[PDB]
Order: structure tokens, then sequence, then C-alpha cells
């Protein structure tokens, strides 16, 4: 009864369908949502937007297991092709914006959720053009006012603070290297 | 023991702990599972004994009592969880389900309170310091997740209630309002002096335990040594909890040493140490208490256990303080262990230091100090050859082990001569006499010191000898009973090793009849418990056959013990067939554990023979008549009925093995046999029957066995079941014998078996196995439920004497197990006997096991017989011995075998037995019998056996090609091929007699299965064998195939093996019987799949029910069943004959009919989705697979023949492709034209030779692989019946079937065969795009687990491609492919090497890697290769 192509796999499937067409990313980069979709949507949102905030991010109870490994891998494909800057330059916007939203979140495990898997996905992004737009986006700039956007008492708040370090890092080393 | 009498005292039980397992922990258990909820001091006793009991479902209770007001448990309990972290890994192994909670309580007590840097040092801790030289917030709250409260005092009463009341006032987190207990009685505490040393105490406890198992901080080793300094004298058991945590933390070193000061002799530990010993020893100056100074010796034992330590040890010159210790020290129990601490102390120093110790002459003190202890037990136990308090075996045990250590140790080796001039050895003298008094591992140290002394300075024997300790050992360990241990066993032949070292002491050793006794060991219950093997991991008899190995290692150091040690070997064997043969001891699993004996010996004997490989001990034993008695113990009257299985029976045998493979000494299989001979010839009254109306004769002794309780348990009861079963372990003797494979040992094993009493054991056997089967069947048949026999009294009248049912069951079981055991052991060997014969002697132990199996294929019962099925389960079980016996694993034949089995007979009684079987004996001619209603219930399963047998006895590819023929040269010379002509004569007739007929209940297909696998042997094999009667099988070709669609009728699973036959006869008939063939399958399915488009026509006047009986009477009418194997067939038949059935189905119009009929059945299937009810008409798969393979063929017909358009039929040439230089070489002539042919032929692959080197082509992959190395090779051929395929209107049709079937989850191996046809239909654009237009991928994401299967997202992922490349994007993605594959030197599995720039560059392998992309598709893939190569 459990559904045979999870968003697990339609991710995996997208992944590859951007690996290989060109124009499959811009594609999927350009559509959004409407509201009153399904059930998950409350306005207008990019699948790229979805990706970012309901499947990355690790949750505890399980819906399918391995989402956000193939959310990541779904990103990270998206990236890879070259896509001219249709596909990256969204990609990256949406990244900036989905980490200005949720540093915005209230200070919940759903905050620290969301922003771990985004400095992940920063991450594996990072390992020329993405950090090109990056630099010109400030999202190092945006990475670094993380802990403004923290309570600093939270137990969590020490485990975000590190993600947020890893591209951090990686950055300011490819920069001044 | 004193425990047990402590626990009956126990169950005032407060005051008697006060004083001071599984009921008296339970009481405990159950008052800490009460408390926690004139009690706290019984919880306080508890806690105070316990925390010994540890020490040589409590916890979940324990960490509730850390929520105690009365801090004495909170520091009691952690000294209990001390205990427990310290000695064994008890909290640290525990699941989270507690473990975090503890650990959490024991961090919210243990964590920081600030140090000295914020005025909370632990020395102003412990100090008074008035209550006004504290910070002002100690006496102050602070906790938050908000609560702060600026003093204590205004509400100083009831804490507990305080914290409560915090939980009624405040929402506290949940399950951490400990973090506010423990901060809110600390803020009580810190008002008084007690109430902060407690804290503080078990702060430390806490640390201790937490490193046990962000606490740690740089001031905290400095606090502890200041804590350690302060001098009040209150604070002793501050001080111990401060040396206990510095304990803790060497598990920071360096620090801890400059903190101590252990590095100079002047320094803070050094001298507490000092002052410790000093006030120890001198009587006048107080003892510093012995909780404390049991804290130092701890401290000093794990710091020296450390090399930092130990190297600080050194430098204050602790060794002097501890030698004063055990020199001076008394000889009081708490004196005894101070001085066993410093002896562990002094041999840790010792292992990195010498000379300290050596100048303050400590092994002088040392071995005063064993000579004092033995004295003061020589009061208690004066003996000496002409209990001990624990505290001081356990000293004299450290101080054995430092001068044993002491001895293997140089810095000794000049003065250990000044050792055994000492008082030593008069103290081992006593050690050594007492081994009751003092334990047996401190006898066994005293004996180890001695050995090892000994082998320091073999000189000094002499001087032992002159002194009698060797004379005192020797008595020890041979005169008086060695105390029975592992340990002590394990090492008397390493002592006798040293004792024999001077000659004089062999002398002496041998005097005594040393072996005698040392053996005497392995027949008494007083050391089985030494021999039990330990851990349950090691092997058993480990330690007889350690003993065993050490008495060889032994006696090859002093080979005249050789012939001594042989001698009480053979008694020890001679004496358990004593302990075997009389009727006085019955074997326990008077009881006698006589199969451990004969366990542990044979480890014992095997190791003694079989250690060093030499055969002097072999040859010894087998020389002085050891043999027998061995080989005898396998007959023992009274061994149990379940020896022969057991590992003492396989014990014996390896050790018959070891003697055979080592001497390579016939006389072990001679013995062996003139015993079994012996007991098979007491056993003949089982071989006469009843000659009455009467059963098993093994049932005819038990039952007149008198009423015995256990008949069985007694030899003279039950004669022939221990005859039977002495003659199993035999047999179990001679598998294991025959499991060898050197071939000398293989010769003279034959040689035996050969001889006059080897075939008259082998003859007996024979007649055994026919009465085994026979006893072994009609027991079955009385332990059935009056089911199997005709109501009859054939067994009834001695199980009238042997009792309602179980009653007599379970009397017969032991006869069923003790008879069909041996039967499964003699077929074992005669099947190893055959292998042995096969690979002039052999030829008659070959003669003697055919004339077996003639026997049993010709065997008749009595005439008193109540059903032929004790015949059939003969008959069943004869031929599934023959089979083994015949041929070899993979089917392979013996020839030897064979032959014999022709001339003698068996061949004509296996075929009289189908006869038999059939015709009843001749009460039904054999053409009826099969279809008989009254044929026997087991013939079918005699008939499956006979079948399978037949089936190996006729192949030719395995007859001819056998491995095991014969030479080629008086005898008959054997013929394979006028076998395969006698035999496959005989079978056909009798599959004749079965070709038509209907099947039988159970066995009925897998008899069809093994039936066509004859005819296809015998069709194959006449071709090859009239190379060195045809019209029968002209005609049965003719005729076969009413027979073999009445087969796919009634049994579809035989269809593989139905085409297979089919292809037979079309190879060896005409292509007119090919399209007659073809053209009938045809018909078949045309007439089956028309009635079904008339089964589907709208149902508007609803004269059936047009629901239930509609959608499944497409999936169940006759002609649906039949579809599913005639459609599956054609296919098959397809994929041999590729494109005569290809035309054949194109020209027929099949295929349109099969398309009609996947669109007629969707309206059914969709009306069956809508009735939640679908069940999938199995005939879509067939269909959908047809289709398939019909335009795979299509296709691949046009590219082979415009490729054949562009190739010179003449000299084709092919060439191979050499990576190194990048050329594509030619092959020879010969080898091209072999090549070609077998090419042009469509062979998967041609074998050729060059240079003597074997290569092959593989035409699968085009690679030539070199068959010595396995490397592969490109290859290529050099370039210079038109089957329409499925039209738009089909194809068009077949979509939206697939579609239909999609959307209905029709079933998983249908979706699978749907999404094949799709995946190749939608290559062409326009077809994906009609899938994709008819909403399939909603249907696909929607599909459940239900509806999956193995392949399913790699085969969505490749459709959705399909509809994803369409011309323009296709191009696109195949010019980065080509422009890839051509820019990367790409590897592959013909060994193109990675990054090559000639192999891995050529146009002619790079537009082979690229082939994928040319088949996707071809005028695409020229274009792009075109603009960009």
């Amino acid at each position: 009864s459990k559904p045979l192509m999870p968003t697990s796999t339609i991710l995996r499937l997208l992944a590859e369908l951007v690996r290989s067409y060109v124009g499959i990313a811009t594609l999927i980069a350009n559509y959004s949502y409407t509201v009153g979709q399904s059930e998950l949507i409350k306005e207008d949102c990019s699948v790229l937007a979805f990706v970012l905030d309901h499947l990355l991010p690790h949750t505890q109870n399980a819906e399918d297991k391995d989402t956000p490994a193939l959310a990541r891998l779904f990103l990270a494909s998206l990236a890879a092709a070259g896509s001219g800057t249709d596909a990256q330059v969204a990609l990256v916007n949406e990244v900036k914006a989905a980490l200005g939203r949720a540093l915005a979140m209230a200070e919940s495990t759903e905050k620290h959720a969301r922003l771990q898997a985004v400095m992940c996905i920063i991450s594996t992004i990072m390992e020329n053009n993405i950090i090109r737009l990056f630099l010109k986006k400030g999202l190092v700039n945006d990475l670094a006012r993380v802990p403004h956007s923290l309570d600093l008492s939270s137990p969590n708040m020490a485990n975000t603070v590190n993600a947020a370090l890893k591209p951090l890092e990686t950055l300011s080393r490819i920069v001044n290297q | 023991a004193d425990c047990r009498a402590l626990i009956d005292k126990l169950k005032d039980e407060q005051l008697l702990l006060e004083l001071q397992w599984v009921d008296l922990l339970d009481r405990f258990d159950g008052i800490l599972a009460d408390a926690g909820q004139q009690l706290k001091m019984l919880l306080l006793a508890v806690l105070n004994f316990t925390a010994l009991l540890i020490e040589y479902s409590s916890i979940e209770h324990l960490t509730t009592l850390l929520a105690s007001s009365d801090m004495q448990v909170v520091l009691a309990v952690l000294n209990l969880l001390y205990v427990f972290s310290k000695r064994s890994n008890y909290i640290t192994r525990l699941g989270s389900d507690k473990r975090t909670p503890l650990l959490t309580r024991l961090q919210h007590l243990a964590e920081s309170w600030g140090g000295k840097e914020n005025g909370f040092g632990l020395a102003e801790c412990c100090r008074d310091l008035h209550m006004m030289k504290y910070p002002p917030s100690a006496t102050t709250l602070h906790f938050e997740f908000y609560i702060h409260i600026e003093q204590l005092d205004k509400i100083s009463e009831s804490p507990s209630e305080i914290m409560e009341s915090l939980t009624k006032m405040y929402s506290i987190p949940k399950d951490k309002q400990m973090l506010l207990f423990t901060h809110i009685r600390l803020a009580h505490g810190f008002s008084n002096h007690r109430k902060r040393l407690q804290a503080v105490q078990a702060r430390l406890h806490a640390i201790s335990i937490l490193v046990y198992s962000s606490i740690l901080y740089n001031g905290l080793i400095e606090e502890l040594v200041d804590v350690l300094q302060i001098t009040d004298k209150q604070l002793m058991e501050i001080k111990a909890a401060s040396l206990r945590t510095l304990t803790s933390i060497v598990h920071k070193l360096s620090s801890i040493i400059d903190c101590t000061g252990t590095a100079s002799y002047h320094g803070f530990l050094p001298v507490l140490v000092r002052n410790c010993i000093q006030a120890m020893i001198d009587p006048s100056m107080d003892p510093y208490p012995h909780q404390f100074a049991t804290a130092l010796f701890s401290f000093l034992y794990h710091l020296a256990s450390y090399d930092a330590g130990g190297e600080a040890l050194v430098s204050c010159g602790m060794m002097e303080a501890l030698l004063k210790v055990i020199k001076f020290l008394g000889d009081e129990q708490d004196q005894i262990t101070f001085v066993t601490r410093a002896v562990r102390v002094v041999d840790l120093i010792t292992n990195l230091d010498m000379a300290a110790f050596q100048s303050h002459s400590g092994l002088s003190i040392f071995i005063y100090r064993l000579e004092h202890e033995v004295d003061l037990c020589r009061k208690e136990c004066p003996f000496v050859i002409k209990q001990c308090i624990p505290q001081r075996a356990a000293l004299l045990k450290s101080m054995l082990n430092f001068l044993k250590k002491a001895i293997q140790d140089p810095a000794f080796s000049d003065g250990i001569r000044h050792v055994m001039d000492g008082s030593l050895p008069t103290s081992l003298k006593h050690i050594i006499s007492n081994a009751e008094y003092y334990g047996p591992s401190l006898f066994l140290l005293a004996t180890e010191v001695v050995t090892v002394f000994v082998f320091q300075e073999p000189s000094l024997l002499s001087s032992l000898q002159d002194n009698g300790l060797t004379d005192v050992m020797l008595h020890a360990l041979l005169i008086k009973d060695v105390p029975a241990t592992r340990e002590v066993l394990g090492s008397l032949p390493n002592v006798f090793s040293a004792l024999c070292l001077n000659a004089r002491g062999l002398q002496s050793f041998v005097q005594c009849q040393p072996f005698e006794r040392l053996f005497k060991v392995l027949l008494s219950p007083d050391y089985l418990p030494a021999m039990r093997r330990r851990r349950s991991s090691d092997p058993l008899g480990d330690t007889a056959s350690n003993l065993g190995s050490a008495v060889d290692e032994l006696m090859r150091h002093q080979p005249t013990l050789k012939t001594d040690a042989t001698t009480a070997i053979i008694k020890l064997l001679e004496e358990i067939c004593n302990l075997g043969r009389d009727p006085k001891y019955i074997c326990q699993k008077i009881p006698i554990p006589l199969m451990d004996y004969i366990l542990n010996v044979m480890k014992f004997v095997e190791s003694i023979l079989s250690n060093n490989t030499t055969d002097d001990h072999c040859q010894e034993f087998v020389n002085q008549k050891g043999l027998l008695p061995l080989v005898t113990i396998l007959g023992l009257p009274n061994l149990p009925i379940d020896f022969p299985t057991s590992a003492a029976c396989q014990a014996v045998a390896g050790v018959c093995k070891s003697i055979l493979t080592l001497s390579h000494e016939p006389k072990v299989l001679q013995e062996g046999l003139l015993q079994l001979d012996s007991i098979l010839s007491s056993l003949e009254p089982l071989h006469r029957p009843i000659e009455s109306p009467g059963g098993s004769v093994l049932l005819r002794e038990l039952a007149c066995a008198g009423n015995v309780a256990d008949a069985t348990l007694s030899a003279q009861a039950t004669p022939l079941l221990h005859a039977l079963t002495a003659a199993h372990a035999y047999i179990m003797m001679f598998v294991h014998t025959c499991r060898v494979g050197q071939s000398e040992i293989r010769s003279i094993s034959v040689n035996q078996w050969g001889s006059q009493l080897g075939l008259s054991v082998l003859s007996k056997l024979s007649q055994l196995y026919c009465s085994l089967v026979w006893e072994s069947t009609v027991l079955l048949s009385l332990c059935t439920p009056n089911s199997l026999p005709s109501g009859c009294e054939f067994g009834q009248a001695d199980m009238q004497k042997l009792v309602a049912m179980a009653a007599r069951i379970k009397q017969i079981k032991p006869l069923l197990s003790a008879s069909s055991r041996l039967g499964r052991a003699l077929a074992e060997l005669f099947g190893l006997l055959v292998k042995l014969c096969v690979g002039p002697a052999a030829r008659s132990t070959a003669s003697a096991l055919t004339k077996l199996l003639t026997k049993g294929l010709s065997w008749q019962p009595p005439p008193y017989t109540p059903t032929p099925r004790f015949r059939l389960t003969f008959f069943i079980c004869s031929v599934g011995f023959t089979s083994p016996m015949l041929f070899d694993e993979r089917k392979y034949p013996y020839h030897l075998m064979l032959q014999k089995f022709l001339c003698s007979g068996g061949h004509n009684a296996l075929f009289e037995t189908f006869n038999w079987a059939l015709s009843m004996g001749g009460k039904v001619p054999v053409s009826e019998g099969l279809e008989h209603s009254d044929l026997p219930d087991g013939t079918g399963e005699f008939l499956d056996a006979w079948l399978m047998l037949v089936e190996k006895m006729v192949n030719p590819t395995t007859v001819l090609e056998s491995p095991h023929s014969l030479p080629a040269k008086n005898f008959p010379q054997f013929s394979a091929l006028r076998f395969l002509v006698v035999t496959q004569k005989a079978a056909f007739t009798c599959i004749k007699n079965l070709w038509n007929r209907k099947p039988l209940k159970v066995y009925g297909g897998r008899m069809a299965e093994s039936m066509l696998a004859i005819l296809c042997h015998i069709l194959r094999g006449e071709p090859v064998i009239r190379e060195r009667e045809q019209d029968e099988l002209h005609t049965f070709t003719d005729t076969m195939l009413p027979g073999c669609f009445h087969l796919l009728d009634e049994l579809p699973d035989t269809v593989y093996r139905v085409c297979d036959l089919i292809m037979t006869a079309i190879k060896r008939n005409g292509a007119d019987y090919r399209d007659m063939i073809l053209k009938q399958v045809v018909n078949q399915v045309w007439e089956a799949a028309d009635v079904l488009i008339k089964a589907a026509l709208p149902l508007t006047t609803s004269d059936t029910k047009t629901v239930s009986e509609w959608i499944s009477q497409m999936a169940t009418l006759p002609q649906a069943s039949n579809l599913a194997t005639r459609i599956l067939l054609l296919t098959l038949l397809f994929e041999e004959l590729k494109l005569p059935c290809a035309w054949v189905v194109e020209s027929s119009g099949i295929l349109n009919v099969l398309i009609k009929l996947l669109e007629v059945v969707q309206p059914c299937l969709q009306a069956a989705k809508e009735q939640k009810e679908v069940q999938t008409p199995k005939w879509i798969t067939p269909v959908l697979l047809l289709i398939d393979f019909y335009e795979k063929t299509a296709i691949s017909s046009k590219r082979r023949a415009q490729m054949t358009k562009y190739l010179q039929s003449n000299s084709n040439n092919w060439r191979w492709f050499d990576d190194r230089s990048g050329r594509w070489c030619s092959y020879s002539a010969s080898n091209n034209s072999t090549i070609d042919s077998a090419w042009k032929s469509g062979e998967t692959s041609v074998r050729f030779t060059a240079g003597r080197r074997r290569y092959t082509v593989q035409f699968t992959t085009m690679v030539q692989v070199n068959e010595e190395t396995g490397n592969r090779r490109p290859v290529m051929l050099t370039l210079l019946i038109l089957i329409q395929g499925l039209t738009e209107d089909m194809v068009t049709v077949l979509i939206r079937a697939c579609v239909s079937m999609l959307g209905v989850p029709v079933d998983p191996d249908t979706l699978h065969a749907t999404l094949r046809l799709c995946l190749r239909l939608t290559r062409d654009h326009k077809y994906a795009m009609m899938f994709a237009e008819l909403k399939s991928t909603r249907m696909i994401l929607n599909l459940t687990q239900s509806s999956g299967f193995n392949g399913f997202t790699p085969l969505v992922t490749l459709l959705l491609r399909h509809i994803i490349e369409d011309p323009c994007t296709l191009r696109h993605t195949m010019e980065k492919v080509v422009r890839s594959a051509a820019t990367s030197g790409a590897g592959s599995t013909t060994s193109g090497v990675v990054s090559g720039s000639l192999g891995s560059r050529e146009i002619n392998y790079i537009l082979r890697v690229l082939g994928p992309a040319a088949c996707r598709n071809p005028d695409i893939f020229t274009e792009v290769a075109n603009c960009c190569i």
C-alpha cells in the first residue's frame, strides 16, 4: 500500500533528468506550485523552495527515510548541470531566500533542522560559478550573520553554528588562497 | 559455605548487616523498590554490606535514591556505583533506559562549583573558613532553563518539600528537576561543615564513576592534592575520596606527578606514603586509617602500571619503603593485605627497574617473607613429604609470581644460583606437600617456580635433588592425588621435563611408574570437570589434547619413556574395554561416564601419536598391540545406541585415521574388518524373516524381552540392536578412513576391502543393507496410525506384547532410528568405496557393490506382505542408492560400475521394476497400468526416482564424456556406446507406456519433466550413436504433439522441456516438420484466442452476471488456461528458431488476433478494478513477451540483412584489436574461416588455437578471450524473410492496452512485461508521446508496492528518458556522449587501457563503445559522429 515511487525515488529520477538534459533543470527552476494544490502548500512557492524547506531538512518522523539525501542529490545535480545561469542562479537565489526565511523563523528545532540542512547543501554544492554567485549575492555574509538570528543559549545553537561555519571555512579558503 | 550460613542467619537484620545470594539480594532489591518511592538506616546497612558483596534490578531504584535529603545514602549509592565501575563494566554496558538518567544525575552532582578561581576550592570547602570567607553566592540558588534565591535560611525547613513547592509554584522543565534538587540541597548544605564535606565527597565519587565510565579542569588535580595536604585530620575520608578520584583520573598524568611530587624523594605523596608505612610498621606511631592507606596503595599500583608513574616511583625511591613494609609488617589480615599490595607494586616497578630492588636485597626480603608466611601455615599444617587464610594465599601467590618473573629476568642471571641455597626450597617443599591446604593454583606456582629455575640453571637440579625438592614434587604430582584442575594437568609433563633433566632425575621419574598414575586421570570422574571444555567454545577434549601434546613433548625430549607411555596408553584402552564389556556398569549420558572417558582418552592418544608427525609413536603403539584395544571400543556392549553418531566414536575413528595416514599401515583396517565380521556374523537372525504373518525381527526381539523397563539399555535384552549399533560405529570408522585423498591410503584401503575378509564383510553388509531397509519400512508401517497396513495383524502380534498408540511407538522409535541411521552409513560407505575403487581388487569391490545393486533392485519381500507399498518403498531407496553409486556428482558415470551393472544385472532388474510397478505383478498390462484407478499410492514416487536415474543413465553427453573412463586395452572391453544403445532401447518402451496417460496425483510433473528429458537425450543421441529403429523415433516425433499439448493442459511447468523436445525433434527432422509444429501451435493459439475474443463481447442483455462472472471468465475459461502455455511455448520456440517462427507468426496473422485480444480484455480488467477485485488473466504476459520478441527479432533481422548486404561472403576478414600498437591485426585464414562460419551459424562463441594458445571469440561481446590467461581483447568483422514488424495500427492498440494495464495495476510480472514492451516501442518518440499523452506517468507515480518488481525503477527511468528524448534533445545528448567518449580514453571489459592514446582512441573501437548510442538512434548517431568526429 506504500507508494512504489516515493518522493526519494522521484528526486533521484529528476536528478538524473537534470544531469542528462539541459532544459529540464531550467523547467524545474521556473516551475512553481499554486495555493491549495496539495496539503503541504500554503502559498505560491518554487519546487526548489519546497525541496529546501520540507524535504531536505532531517525530521525525526519518517515519511520516506532518505528524502534529505536525495533532495541534496537533486540540488547538487541542478548546480553541476551548467545550464548557463538559468538553473544555478535560481538555485542560489532560492537558497539565499530559504536561509533568510529559516533565520527569521521562530526558535525551534524546525529552525535548526532547516538551517543545518541548508548549510549541508551549500557545502555539497561548493564541493566555481556557484561560488561566483554566492559572492555576488552575499551568501557568505548571510552565513556570518547566522548567530545574530539565533538565541545563543539554545541547545541546538552550537550545531547550527558549526554547520554555518563549514561553508564559511571552505569559501574563505577558496577566495584567499 | 559461610556465605550460606550468613544468608540463613539474616533470613535486627540491620544489626546483623551492621555487624558484617539470590533471595537476600531480592529482599534488598525489595526495600530498594520500596524506599525510593526505621527505614533509612536499613537502606544504609543494606548498601554498606552490598558494597562488599559486589566486591567479592536495584539500579533503577538507586537512581531514584539519589533523590535523598540525607546525603549519607547518596554517598553510599555512589560508593556502590564506584565499586561497580571499578571492578566490572556493568554500568557501562547498560542500555539508555536508565544509564543516561543515572549518568545525568551523576553529572549534576559532579559538575564544577567554580574552583579556586571563584573561591570554591576543595581545600576551602573542607576547612571551615567561618562561613564568611566563601563567596556570597554560595547560599544562593540560581537555576535557569528563571529562579534566583538570595539566601536559603528563612525557609531552611524541608528541602525536598521546597523542591516540590517549586514544582507547584513554577513549571520546571520535565525530567530535569534533579538539577534543581541538587542545587537546593547544596545551598542548604553549604551553611554547615558536615553537609559541605558530604557534597565534596559525593562530587568526588561522581567524578570517579564518570571516569571509570566537561567535569575535569586544570585546577582539579591541584585541588585534590591540596585536599590531601589538609592536616585537621578529620578529613581522611575526603582525602581517600580525593585519592580515588586521582586514581580515576589516571585512567593529565604528568600534572598528577608534578603536583603530588613523586619525581623526588622529598615530595608530598612520597612523604605521605612513607609516614603511612612507618605508622604501619612501628606500633607507637598510630596507623593511618585502613581506607586511606588502601587508597594510597591503590593509587601507587595504578600509577606504577603506567610508565610515567613507575619511573616516578623509581625516582622517589619507593622501593625502599615498600621493601621496608614487606620486611617488618606483621601477620594480621589487614597487614597481610598491605604487604600483597606492596608486592604487586614492587612487581610493577621491577617490570622497568631492577637496580633498586637488587641493591635493597629485595630477593632476600621476598624469600624471607615467603618463609615467614609458610612458617605461619606450618603451625596449622605441619605435614611435609619425607585451610590457608585467603589473604596469606594471595600474598604467597603474588610473591611466587614475582620470584618466577625475576628468574626469567636478567639482572639475576648473575646471582640466581643463590636463590635455591636460601630457605626458599624448604618453603616450596611445604606448598607442594600440601596442595589441599594451599590452593591448587598456589601448588601450581610452586612447581612452576621450580620448573623455571631448573630451566634457567639445569646445573642446580643436582642441588634440588640433593635436598629432595624434586622428590617431594614427584610424590605430590604422582603418588599423592594431583589436584584436579586444567592448569595442573597441563603442567605435569613440563614439570617432568625438568625433573628428568639430570638423567638421575629421569631414572627416579621412571622408577615410580609415572604414567600408570598420570594417565589414570583420564578414567577418573574426579578430573572430568578439569577435562570439560572451557567457555564452551574451545574444542571437545581440548585439555586432554593439550595434556597429550605435552606428554609428546616430554617423551620426544626423553625417548626412553616412549615405551612406558605407550604401555600405559594401552592399559587405558584395555581398562575402557573392561568398563564396556561387563554388565555391571551402565553408560550415563551403576552409571559410569564412559563416553567422556572415550572422548578424553582419544584426544590424548591422538595428540601423542599425531603431534610430531614422525611416526615413531604410531609404530611403537601398533607394535605393542594397542590397535586391538582401540578398535574394540566401537563394539562395547554397554555403550549407548546413540554412540555411533557421537564425537567419541568420531574420535576413535580419527585416531584410526591418524594411525592409517601416519604409519601407512593396513592393520587398523584389518582389525576393524575382523571385528565387524564378528559382529555381522552375530545378527544373521535379522536376515531370517518371521516365516509367519509377522513384522519386524527387531520388534519380536524387543517385545519378547520380558517386561524390562528399558530393554534397549541392556546388551542381553537387545543383542541385535546392540550389534547394529556396534557395526554402525565400525562403519563410521570406515567412512572416516575412506574420506582420504592420499592415493597410497586409497590403495591400501582398496587392497583391504578387496580381500577375502574384505569381501566377506562387504557381502554381509549388503545383506544387512537389504534387511535394514525392510525392517525400517516395516517399523514405520507400524508407527503409522493404522493407515498404511490393510487391516492385518502383520506386526500387531508383537506390538500386543510390546504394549495407547504412543506407548508402542516410543518403544519402536529406538529401533527405527538405530536401523535407519545404520542404513545411511552403509550407503555412505558404499559410495565412498565406489569412489576409491574408481578414482584389480577394485574390480572385485565393484563386483560386490553391483551385486548389492542387483540385489536391491530384484529384492522381493517374503510372501506374507500385506501391501506392495513395502516393495515400492524398498525400490525407491534402492534406486536412490544406485544413483550415487553409478554416477558421480556432476552426473558422470563410473564406467567400471556401468560395466558390472550391465553384465551382472540390475539393468534388466531396473527396467523390470518399472514393469512390475505399472503392471502390479502382471495383474494389469503396463500400457494400462498408469491410467488404472487402483494404482498403488507410491507408484508415482517410485517412478519419479526411476526416471531421475534413467535420465542420468541415458545421457550421451555425460556417459561418453565422463572423466571416469576406463583405460584403453583379457577382460571384456566396455563400450558406453552399446550401453547407451541398450539403455535408450529399454527406456523408450517404458516411456511409451507412460507417454500419453494422465498424470499421477503427486510426482506427476517431476515424472513428466524427467520423461521429456529422457526423450530429448534419446532423440539427440541416436544421431550420434548411429554414427558408430530410426523409424520408431520418426513416427514418435510425428505423433508426439498430441501428448505434448496434453502435458501443457495438465502440467504447464513442463513446457520448457516440451520446447526442448520439440527443438530436438526439429533438428532431427526437416523444415517440413518445423512448419507443421509451428502452424499447429499457432492454430491452437488462434482458436483459443478467438474464443476469448468472443468471451468478452460487451454483455448487453445481462443473461450472465456481467460483473463477477465476466471479469473472472476472461481469466478462468479453459481457453485462458491454454493460451498461457501455447503462447509461452511459441515464444520459446521463437527464441530458438528466430526467423522461421517469426515468418510463421507474421504470415498467420496471429499477432493481429493477440493485439485484438489485448484490446478486448481491457473493458474486463477495468470493470474488475471497479469491482476492486482485479484478477489478472495470466495469458497477458505470454502475449506481451511474444510481441516483444517479435519486434526484437524484426529489428535485428533488418540490421543483419543490411549488414550482409555490405559484406563479401567469401573470406570475411575478422580482426583482433592490439591496444598496445592500436592495430586491427588479422587472424590466420583458418581462424578467420572458422570464426566467420560459426558467426554465420549464429553461435555465441567460436574456438580456435593460435601458437598452441587457446582463443575463443564471444559474439555476444565480440571479444577474444585467451583461455590460459583470461585476457579479453576486442575483435571486429571488417565491412567493405523480411519481417515487417508491428504496424502503426498495432502499436497504437498495444500502447493503449499497456497504459490501461498500468491504470488497473494488473500484476507485478504483467506490469514488467507491458513496460518492457513499452520500452521497446517508445524508442520511437511518436510512440513515447502516445504513452505520455495517455497519462501514464500519473499511473506510474500512483503505483503501490503491491504492484512492483525488481526492475521497476530502472525500467521507468528508461521509459521517462524515452519520453524526454525528443529528436533535438537526443541529438544534443548524443553529441555530449560522442565528445565525452572520444575525448576520454575510456576503459572497458576488453582490457582497453584506461586513458590509453592508441587503443582507447581508435575510431573502430570507439564506434564499438558508442554502439548503445547507435542503437538508441542510428540516423542521429551518424549525424553527430560526422559532425563531432
